[PDB]
């Protein structure tokens, strides 16, 4: 009978989709870290600095 | 028999993604060329002249 | 890595000043490298090794 | 026959299909409007105000 | 079996760029507007005046 296979391929597809969307959910968190620090420490570094009085 | 199918139509989606990047790549290739010129043209322009003595 | 390709063309291509050069350097798979540049307006005897892109 | 089932399940793959459309339809609809106020109403922020003259 | 439903949904993958599209299009026009006359007002402004004889 032709259901049995439709049953198994939907389980693969469904796993596949699955690998397939943990990468992007992976990758976001790793670039987000990054963005954040690169945006606080770019702008600590141009508001900074001394000043010779005298 | 439904497996036989899942098969081919897979390879389709792949190929298709691939034209589809490759548009992406080239695109961004044909960009770079204009994008350079453009600045270093400008640059020269407003850098450089002549002054009367 | 970074290495150099090395071309003569002192024969081949007349690179005289204000000239537009157009290429690539195309692998056996994956996307080609764009060369474009075009050669100043002025080359002075002082300065015999010129950066062009 | 083989051919009674392969029918069937054809029936189904469509419909299911068809509701997996359905769904990016509608959130498209749903999007649509909340996209396009938001960048009404910010505009219209930035661009007004008071002055006072004396 | 497989192939029917791989075009269905390929429409609306369709319609639904083609949907988000207008938005991004439509709303550049609504911008462009407000755009240019802001600054035309603005120029005007600093520029006119009247004076004292």
């Amino acid at each position: 009978a032709i259901g049995i296979g439709t049953l198994i391929i939907f389980i693969a597809m469904v796993l596949v989709a699955a690998v397939a969307a943990a990468v992007l959910i992976n990758t976001s968190g790793f670039l987000q870290q990054k963005a954040m620090a690169t945006g606080k420490e770019s702008t600590e570094q141009v508001a900074s600095g001394l000043q010779v009085i005298r | 028999a439904i497996g036989i199918g899942t098969l081919i139509i897979f390879i389709a989606m792949v190929l298709v993604a691939a034209v589809a990047a490759a548009v992406l790549i080239n695109t961004s290739g044909f960009l770079q060329q204009k994008a350079m010129a453009t600045g270093k043209e400008s640059t020269e322009q407003v850098a450089s002249g002549l002054l009367c003595s | 890595d970074i290495v150099a390709i090395c071309l003569n063309v002192s024969n081949t291509l007349n690179l005289k000043p204000r000239t537009k050069v157009t290429g690539a350097v195309i692998p056996e798979f994956g996307a080609p490298a764009v060369i474009s540049f075009t050669t100043p307006a002025t080359y002075l005897d002082t300065q015999h090794i010129i950066e062009l892109q």
